């Protein structure tokens, strides 16, 4: 099935074990500028094909990525840099550093599989 | 939120 591909299980090892070691294969839902008002900073639902995850946020050194449209709605990344870090209220949020893309967007086409949004509290 | 960058980093903010 087209969720063989994606690395099931990733986004809830990132947000319970933060074990940065992972390189987890995970497919970009949507991309959505963030508040800035300066450099533009991208916010990205993430899929690993079981749960959907929209606290990531792009490194500014990978903007390029978003605005020439090689990161792009649909398309399957593998994370090889994150970092993790929690809010004073408790919410965790992931920094994308870097990634590669694996297939792009126009080559995947959908949304893989059915995920379901990640239970945080 | 995390719709505005402050919201992404609190011991950044004053």
């Amino acid at each position: 099935s087209m969720v063989g591909q994606l690395s099931e299980g990733a986004i809830a090892a990132i947000m319970q074990k933060g074990d940065t070691n992972i390189k987890p294969i995970l497919q970009v839902i949507n991309i959505r500028p963030i508040t800035t008002g300066s450099p533009p900073r991208y916010r990205l639902l993430m899929s690993d094909g079981l749960n959907t995850l929209s606290s990531f946020m792009l490194a500014t050194q990978l903007n390029p990525l978003v605005e020439e449209e090689q990161l792009s709605s649909n398309c399957v990344c593998q994370i090889h840099r994150f970092i993790v870090n929690t809010l004073k209220d408790g919410r965790r949020v992931v920094i994308l550093m870097e990634l590669e893309v694996l297939k792009s967007a126009e080559a995947v086409g959908v949304k893989i599989g059915n995920p379901v949004p990640y239970n945080e509290g | 939120s995390l719709s505005t960058i402050n919201d992404w980093d609190d011991m950044d903010d004053f």
